[PDB]
C-alpha cells in the first residue's frame, strides 16, 4: 500500500483537544494504557491537512508492548459515516498518544495501511511537549545505515507545523480566555520571543550531546544522517561586526516637551491667582 | 407545558463548536445537520461534548435526512467505544436561511424531540465563520398550549434567561412566532487552553536569527529618506506651536498627525529592525563558538 | 447576673424583631393588584412573589395570605416554589406562626399536593428561623430525611442549612452529606451550598475534605 500524498503534515488544534477529551469519554484511561486512534483529514493534495481525529479503543499493555487490542470493526463502519460529514474526510493514518515511539509501532502501522491510501504515524501527545509543537509527524521508511545494519523498517521524521482552517481559526479566539503575550506580531511580542529562544535552544541542545555519547558507549545504532548534519553546524562560524543606533529618537520627544511648557508659562499667573477664589467658593457650594 | 419546560443554557466545548462551523462551511449552499452528543445534568444544564453529522443535500434540511437508522447506528458505535453519551439535541446550518427556523426545520425538530424530551435546536452560520465575528444561537421549541396559558417568559425562569435579538427582518419575526432562544456559554479547561497556546520548536531559533545586513540596509535607506522629507515640515512647524491641543497643530502643519510624530514613527521602525539585528549579531557568534 | 439566659438562646431576640417590624409596618394593597393584573404566571411573577413579600416584611398580616391566594393557585413550576418559600420572608420573627403556618406546606400534612410547594415550605422555614436555630434543626432533619423526593429534598437541604447556620457540627453535616453523595439532579446545588452554611465561622477536617474531593471528581454542574 502507498504511504504517498504527503510532503508536509499540518495538524489542527482540534486534533489534540479531541484526544484529551476522548480519554475521559471512553473509560477514563488517561494514557495508563496507550491509545491508538484513527487520524482523519484531506486527500488529493501534496500537503497533508489533518482535519480531525477520533479515538479507537486500543489498549497496549505495560507488562508487554507486543500485546495490544485494536478495534478493527469500528474502522469500517465509521468509514461510510465520514462522507455524511464532508467528502474531504477520509482516513489518512493513525495517531499514537505517546510518550514515545516503539519498534512495536511498525506492526501497528501494517494493519492501518490497508484502510488508508496515505498512512502516516503522527504522535499527538496527550501532554503538550513543551511550548513547542505538541505533535511530531513520522513516516515508515525502509533504509540501511552504514553502521553494519541490514534492512530495517523505522520512522524518519517529516516536517511538522501547525495550521488552521478559516472556520476553525475564529472559533479558537472566542474560546480562548488567554490574551497572548506570545502573539509574535510586533516589537512587544518579539522581545518575549528572544528571551524564550535562548531557553529553547538549550532544551534542544542537551539532547544532541547525549545522542553522541550513546554511540560512543552505552551502544546505540548510528543514524548516519544525524552525524552528517551535526558537523555542518560547527563549520559556518565567523566573528561579529557593527550595528548601532542614532540619537534621533530623543529629538522628537523633546519637541513635544517644549510645546506644552510654553502654553503652561502663559497660563500660570492666571490659573494660580484664580485658585484661591474658586477654593472658597467650592467649600460653600458643596453644602447645598 | 409551562410546568416543566425551561430553557437549556448550552455549554459548548471546543470539539463541538469547531466541528459544526467547519462542516457547514465546506458544504455551502448545501446545508449540513446532525445529532449532538452530550450530557444533561440539572434541569437546565446541557453540555454539548461532541457532534457527528447527518446527510447533506442541495435542498438542505428536510424530513428525508432524518432517519432513526443513522442515530441507531451511531448508538451501537457508542457502546463499542464505551462512550456513554445520550442525545442532547440536534444541529443544522442555514447559509440559505437566517437564524429563523425554516418550515422543514421545525418538522425535523419535532421528530428529534420524541426521542429526547430535552432537545435543543442550533443555527450555525458557516458564512460568518469566514469573518472575525461569529453569530450562532441555540434554541428550544415551545409548546402551543404553553403559550396561551403560560406565555413565553415561563421558559426564562430557573436559568440564565437571556433572550437574543439576531438583528431585525425575518430572523426576529420567525423567532417570536416559533421558539424561545437561549444563550451560549463556553466550557473550558486548563489543559484545553494549553494545547491552543502552543506554537513551534522552530520559533525558538527564529528570533535569534541574524537578520541580513542587506535587508536591514533596505529598511535603513527607506527610513532616512522619509525622515528627510518630513524634517523640513518639522522645521517650519516649530516656529509656531505655542498652543496646546496637538490635533490643531496637525491641521496647521498639514495632514493627520504632527510631523514630529511622523519622524519618530520612522525612527522607531528602524529601531525595531536594528534591535533584532544587533542583539542577534553578538548573540549568535558567541553561543555557537 | 435569668432573662440574660433567654435572649442569648434566641427566644427573646425574635420577640423584639417581630414587634418593631409589625407595628411600624407599611403595606399597600395597590402594588400587589398592579402586579397581579400585569403578569398571571411568569418569570416576572417569580421575582415578584419574593420581592413584594420582602417589601412588607416582619409583619403577621393576613392581607398577603388572602390576596395572593390567587397568585399561588395560578402558579406551576419553579414560580410556585418561590411563592410558598416567600411566606417565611414576610413572617420574619413570628415564632409561633413560623412553625404553624409553614407546617401544612411541610411533609407531615400535605405532600402529593404539589412537590414545588412541599419543598417550598422547608425553605421558608429555615429563612425565618435562621440564626436563632437551636430547637428547629432536629425537626428539619427528620422531615428532609423522610420525604426525599427530587424537589422536596432540595428545599429541605437548603432550609436545614439556613436554620442550623454556624453550628459547625457533624450531625447536620452527615444528613446533608448523604444527599450530596446520590448526585440527584436538582438537590445537589442546595446540598453543596448547605454544607458551607452550617460549618460557617469555624472549620472541621472532615468538612473541608468532602467539599474539595467531590468538586474534582464531578463534572455535573450543580454539585460543583
Amino acid at each position: 500500500m502507498p504511504e504517498l500524498a504527503v510532503q508536509k503534515v499540518v495538524v489542527h488544534p482540534l486534533v489534540l483537544l479531541s484526544v484529551v477529551d476522548h480519554f475521559n469519554r471512553i473509560g477514563k484511561v488517561g494514557n495508563q494504557k496507550r491509545v491508538v486512534g484513527v487520524l482523519l483529514g484531506s486527500w488529493q493534495k501534496k500537503v497533508l491537512d489533518v482535519s480531525n481525529s477520533f479515538a479507537v479503543p486500543f489498549d497496549e499493555d505495560d507488562k508487554d508492548d507486543s500485546v495490544w487490542f485494536l478495534d478493527h470493526d469500528y474502522l469500517e463502519n465509521m468509514y461510510g459515516m465520514f462522507k455524511k460529514v464532508n467528502a474531504r474526510e477520509r482516513i489518512v493514518g493513525w495517531y499514537h498518544t505517546g510518550p514515545k515511539l516503539h519498534k512495536n509501532d511498525i506492526a501497528i502501522n501494517e494493519l492501518m495501511k490497508r484502510y488508508c491510501p496515505n498512512s502516516v504515524l503522527v504522535i499527538i501527545d496527550v501532554k503538550p511537549k513543551d511550548l513547542g509543537l505538541p505533535t511530531e509527524a513520522y513516516i515508515s521508511v525502509e533504509e540501511v545505515h552504514d553502521d553494519g545494519t541490514p534492512t530495517s523498517k523505522t520512522f524518519e521524521h517529516v516536517t511538522s507545523e501547525i495550521g488552521a482552517e478559516e472556520a476553525e481559526e475564529v472559533g479558537v479566539e472566542h474560546l480562548l480566555r488567554d490574551i497572548k503575550d506570545t502573539t509574535v506580531g510586533t516589537l512587544s511580542q518579539r522581545i518575549t520571543n528572544q528571551v524564550h529562544g535562548l531557553k529553547g535552544l538549550n532544551s534542544k541542545l542537551l539532547d544532541i550531546r547525549t545522542y553522541l555519547e550513546k554511540v560512543a558507549s552505552g551502544k546505540l545504532p548510528i543514524n548516519h544522517h544525524i552525524i552528517y548534519q551535526l558537523q555542518d553546524v560547527f563549520n559556518l562560524l565567523p566573528d561579529a561586526s557593527l550595528q548601532e543606533f542614532v540619537k534621533a529618537f530623543y529629538l522628537k520627544t523633546n519637541d513635544q516637551m517644549v510645546v506644552v511648557y510654553l502654553a503652561s508659562l502663559i497660563r500660570s499667573v492666571v490659573a494660580l491667582h484664580n485658585l484661591i477664589n474658586n477654593k472658597i467658593a467650592n467649600r460653600d457650594a458643596e453644602k447645598k | 407545558a409551562p410546568a416543566v419546560d425551561t430553557a437549556e443554557q448550552v455549554y459548548i466545548s471546543s470539539l463541538a463548536l469547531l466541528k459544526m462551523l467547519k462542516h457547514g462551511r465546506a458544504g455551502v449552499p448545501m446545508e449540513v445537520m446532525g445529532l449532538m452528543l452530550g450530557e444533561f445534568v440539572d434541569d437546565y444544564t446541557v453540555r454539548v461534548i461532541d457532534v457527528f453529522a447527518m446527510p447533506q443535500s442541495g435542498t438542505g434540511v428536510s424530513v428525508e435526512a432524518v432517519d432513526p437508522v443513522f442515530q441507531a447506528k451511531m448508538l451501537d458505535m457508542l457502546k463499542q467505544t464505551g462512550r456513554p453519551e445520550m442525545v442532547v439535541g440536534w444541529y443544522h446550518s442555514h447559509p440559505g436561511f437566517g437564524c429563523w427556523l425554516s418550515g422543514v426545520d421545525i418538522n425535523t425538530q419535532q421528530s428529534f424531540e420524541a426521542l429526547s424530551e430535552r432537545a435543543v435546536a442550533v443555527v450555525v452560520d458557516p458564512i460568518q465563520s469566514v469573518k472575525g465575528k461569529v453569530v450562532i444561537d441555540a434554541f428550544r421549541l415551545i409548546n402551543a398550549n404553553m403559550m396561551v396559558l403560560g406565555h413565553e417568559p415561563r421558559q426564562t425562569t430557573s436559568n440564565l434567561g437571556h433572550l437574543n435579538k439576531p438583528s431585525i427582518q425575518a430572523l426576529i419575526h420567525g423567532l417570536n412566532r416559533h421558539y424561545y432562544s437561549i444563550t451560549i456559554n463556553y466550557r473550558k479547561n486548563e489543559l484545553e487552553q494549553k494545547m491552543l497556546l502552543n506554537l513551534h520548536k522552530k520559533s525558538w531559533m527564529e528570533g535569534l536569527t541574524l537578520q541580513d545586513y542587506s535587508e536591514h540596509c533596505k529598511h535603513n535607506e527607506s527610513v532616512v529618506k522619509e525622515m528627510l522629507e518630513l524634517a523640513k515640515n518639522y522645521n517650519k512647524a516649530v516656529e509656531e506651536e505655542d498652543k496646546m491641543t496637538p490635533e490643531q497643530l496637525a491641521i496647521k502643519n498639514v495632514g493627520k498627525q504632527d510631523p514630529k510624530r511622523h519622524l519618530e514613527e520612522h525612527v522607531d521602525v528602524l529601531m525595531t529592525s536594528n534591535i533584532v539585528q544587533c542583539l542577534a549579531a553578538m548573540l549568535d557568534t558567541v553561543v555557537f563558538k | 447576673p435569668l432573662k440574660m439566659i433567654k435572649i442569648l438562646s434566641g427566644e427573646m431576640a425574635i420577640e423584639l424583631h417581630l414587634q418593631f417590624l409589625i407595628r411600624n409596618n407599611n403595606t399597600d394593597l395597590m402594588i400587589l393588584k398592579n402586579t397581579k393584573d400585569a403578569v398571571r404566571n411568569s418569570v416576572c411573577h417569580t421575582a415578584t412573589v419574593i420581592a413584594n413579600s420582602f417589601m412588607h416584611c416582619g409583619t403577621t398580616s393576613d392581607q398577603f395570605l388572602r390576596d395572593n391566594l390567587e397568585w399561588l393557585a395560578r402558579a406551576t413550576n419553579w414560580a410556585k416554589f418561590t411563592a410558598t418559600a416567600s411566606l417565611g420572608v414576610i413572617h420574619k420573627g413570628h415564632e409561633k406562626e413560623a412553625l404553624q403556618l409553614m407546617a401544612t406546606y411541610l411533609p407531615k400534612d400535605t405532600s402529593p399536593g404539589s412537590a414545588y410547594q412541599e419543598g417550598g415550605g422547608l425553605y421558608a422555614l429555615g429563612l425565618i428561623h435562621a440564626n436563632h436555630g437551636g430547637d428547629i434543626i432536629d425537626y428539619l432533619l427528620n422531615q428532609l430525611k423522610n420525604a426525599s423526593n427530587d424537589i422536596v429534598r432540595h428545599g429541605g437541604s437548603l432550609g436545614l442549612g439556613l436554620a442550623a447556620m454556624g453550628t459547625a457540627r457533624q450531625d447536620v453535616y452527615d444528613l446533608l452529606k448523604t444527599n450530596l453523595y446520590q448526585d440527584d439532579a436538582v438537590t445537589g446545588e442546595a446540598a453543596g451550598l448547605a454544607l458551607g452554611l452550617v460549618m460557617l465561622g469555624s472549620k472541621n477536617t472532615q468538612a473541608i475534605e468532602d467539599m474539595v474531593g467531590y468538586a474534582q471528581e464531578t463534572q455535573h454542574e450543580k454539585i460543583l
